[PDB]
């Protein structure tokens, strides 16, 4: 069904390299130039102070309608990759659901700060204390953190393409019908992602790279807050929660 | 629903 669902030669390891980065490139929701360039472009005590004083409910939704519409270019992604359309719906679904916010997770990292501490949201930058409405300090801290870890590797946007491709197609995900075919893909991914490191003398970041336990103990406690907040305003995500967001994590 | 829309939308 896809030359990636088989033994796939050097040439072909090469040509997967440049597929999977045009892929990213062509669905960055964000430019790499426009989010540095921002950097000066940060939000002043009283924006912050805004942006604390609106309602819990409100602060929730308009992080929900972000996170929706960053998945929507994870969603893209996907799509361009070589082999998933080659895939049955199920494992494409079954794909999206668990890796879509590990995705994300990932490239937030480009729109965060290391210097300040601070990250793009809504046309600036601003510290973890922008969302302390949302009252889930730890899951913030925790994205902070993660975001912090993966900005001291200096990922090129070649690297990402990379790593994000792999996050995505994983042959463990619970519920893939056709388990060897992702087994597959993921090898001959996984062999695109250390050729690149290999040629660019970027193997040293393997040993660096966060472990998979860490991405998800960061969505089982966005699965986690999320119940918490439905309990407390169950018609605000029934209501102004967008329908894809709920799909993912409801 | 949309998941699907999206996934099926060439
Ligand atoms: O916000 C949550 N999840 C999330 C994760 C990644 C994302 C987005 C959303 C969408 N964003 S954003 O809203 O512009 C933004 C920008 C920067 C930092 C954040 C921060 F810290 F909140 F994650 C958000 C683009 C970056 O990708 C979140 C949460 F953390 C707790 C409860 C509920 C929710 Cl919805
Ligand atoms: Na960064």
């Amino acid at each position: 069904e896809n030359l990636y669902f088989q033994g796939a030669s050097l040439t072909e390891i090469e040509h997967l390299v440049q597929s999977v980065c045009k892929s990213y490139r062509e669905t960055c929701q964000l430019r790499l130039e426009d989010l540095l360039r921002q950097r000066s472009n940060i939000f002043s005590r009283e924006e912050v102070t805004g942006y604390q004083r609106k309602s819990m409910w409100e602060m929730w939704e308009r992080c929900a309608h972000h996170l929706t519409e960053a998945i929507q270019y994870v969603v893209e992604f996907a799509k361009r990759l070589s082999g998933f359309m080659e895939l049955c719906q199920n494992d494409q679904i079954v794909l999206l659901k668990a890796g879509a916010m590990e995705v994300v997770l990932v490239r937030m990292c480009r729109a965060y700060n290391a210097d300040n501490r601070t990250v793009f949201f809504e046309g600036k930058y601003g510290g973890m204390e922008l969302f302390r409405a949302l009252g889930c300090s730890e899951l913030i801290s925790s994205i902070f953190d993660f975001s912090h870890s993966l900005s001291a590797l200096h990922f090129s946007e070649d690297e990402i393409a990379l790593y994000t491709a792999l996050v995505l197609i994983n042959a463990h995900r619970p519920g893939l019908q056709e388990k060897r075919k992702v087994e597959q893909l993921q090898y001959n991914l996984e062999l695109a992602f250390h050729h690149h490191l290999c040629k660019t003398h970027r193997q040293s970041i393997l040993a660096k790279l966060p472990p998979k336990g860490k991405l998800r103990s960061l969505c089982s406690q966005h699965v986690e807050r999320l119940q918490i907040f439905q309990h407390l305003h169950p018609i605000v995500v029934q209501a102004a929660f967008p329908p894809l967001y709920k799909e993912l994590f409801s | 629903k949309i998941l699907h829309r999206l996934l099926q939308d060439s």
